[PDB]
């Protein structure tokens, strides 16, 4: 079966900027490319066919070219919106297959998360664990440090991050950060802390609160 | 033009499913129709097509599924189905039905291949505080806690509530249990007239949950 290689796997483009993708068949698939859009949380959408047509309603910006082998897909000035995978495939022979994806990442202006915790609640508490939960929102770049301190002791292997995808207006990141113990050690303790590292930070920012604050 | 997946499931390796995928506005018996599939490790995978009456209803599939997956429709009733069997983990994936030319696709349908069994979350709120306000802004959430396998989906006020909600992607915890958070951000003052509720569903374990998340004073007032 023919091999699709697409490349870059990932791609930081500045809004306004180019993105050019390829795919490369291992063998001649004539003109039976087709390019695909998949935004985060929804099912392709076809833009490019035949290798260089575009698709009903797709905006002038977008475009391919190519025969044979060698393939390309173009957004000539990214907007926010078209933050997204991209996928190219081949139509030509059976089994139809697919490039691996371009993952866009949008670059834009530094921007500084707004951080919020939470306490365990008393449901959760009553069952033995205690989650405390810190939220970054709307923050660029992804890079960030989170730090966990109980009574300013810091925490190491008790914490799992989970970021989502950038937002398709505004292109920030949020992240949040949960800190995982029983109800034993909570119960151990009085202040929980997240200390927050970023770029658009001009100094480390600690929310916290107090066991029994709330 | 739209196109329906259902069928999907969690189910045992060496198990049976049967997907579906019903059309509505244009003339089905005229279209070529596929199945592609969806992992995170695999990408896009081609899986099976089906021609039309001229072809004597031509069938075509990916060399991982012959002899195990078959193709039909019904035209009478503008259905395709894919009937699974000898299921591998490897055929876990959203399963997409598309015509040919791949103009159009579902919202696809969600299969699960694994020899473990469900759980069902909990569900517990993140209230909103002090400790979670900024500039008149508050942040709230649900964090869906201890389940097996994936997904579970959350929406908020029965989805009448979209704006600033940011729902993160599960983590595996260390106990092989996922776990996820969602939360939103809503005007500190909707507080006192607005409730929040997060509708939290995991079909797997048929939990369907609402939680009502309710602000905490703390020391506020003092
Ligand atoms: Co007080």
């Amino acid at each position: 079966s023919i091999v699709m290689t697409q490349t870059p796997k990932f791609l930081l483009v500045s809004a306004g900027d180019r993105v050019t993708i390829t795919c490369k068949a291992s063998q001649s698939v004539s003109n039976d490319v087709a390019w695909y859009q998949q935004k985060p949380g929804q099912s392709p959408k076809l833009l490019i066919y035949y290798a260089s047509n575009r698709y009903t309603g797709v905006p002038d910006r977008f475009t391919g070219s190519g025969y044979g082998t060698d393939f390309t897909f173009t957004i000539s000035t990214v907007q926010a919106e078209d933050l997204a995978v991209y996928f190219c495939q081949q139509d030509y022979s059976s089994p139809y297959t697919f490039g691996g994806g371009t993952k866009l990442e949008i670059k834009r202006t530094v921007a500084a998360p707004s951080v919020f915790i939470f306490p365990p609640s008393d449901e959760q508490l009553k069952s033995g664990t205690a989650s405390v939960v810190c939220l970054l929102n709307n923050f660029y770049p992804r890079e960030a440090k989170v730090q966990w301190k109980v009574d300013n002791a810091l925490q190491s292997g008790n914490s799992q991050e989970s970021v989502t995808e950038q937002d398709s207006k505004d292109s920030t990141y949020s992240l949040s950060s949960t800190l995982t113990l029983s109800k034993a050690d909570y119960e151990k303790h009085k202040v929980y802390a997240c200390e927050v590292t970023h770029q658009g930070l001009s100094s480390p920012v600690t929310k916290s609160f107090n066991r029994g604050e709330c | 033009m739209k196109l329906e997946e259902s069928g999907g499931g969690l189910v045992q390796p060496g198990g049976s499913m049967k997907l579906s995928c019903v059309a509505s506005g244009f003339t089905f018996s005229n279209y070529w129709m596929n199945w592609v599939r969806q992992s995170p490790e695999k990408g896009l995978e081609w899986v099976a097509q089906i021609r039309l009456k001229s072809y004597n209803y031509a069938t075509h599939y990916a060399e991982s599924v012959k002899g195990r997956f078959t193709i039909s429709r019904d035209d009478s009733k503008s259905s395709v189905y894919l009937q699974m069997n000898n299921l591998r983990a490897e055929d876990t994936g959203i399963y997409y039905c598309t015509p040919d030319g791949s103009d159009y696709w579902g919202q696809g349908t969600t299969l699960t291949v694994s020899s473990a069994s469900t759980k069902g979350p909990s569900v517990f709120p993140l209230a909103p505080s002090s400790k979670s306000t900024s500039g008149g802004t508050a942040a709230l959430g649900c964090l869906v806690k201890d389940y097996f396998p994936e997904p579970v989906t959350v929406s908020w006020n029965s989805g009448a509530l979209t704006s600033g909600v940011h729902t993160f992607p599960a983590v595996l915890q260390s106990s092989g249990l996922y776990s996820l958070s969602s939360v939103v951000t809503v005007p500190s003052s909707s507080l006192g007239t607005q409730t929040y509720i997060c509708n939290v569903n995991h079909k797997p374990s048929n939990t369907k949950v609402d939680k009502k998340v309710e602000p905490k004073s703390c020391h506020h007032h003092h």
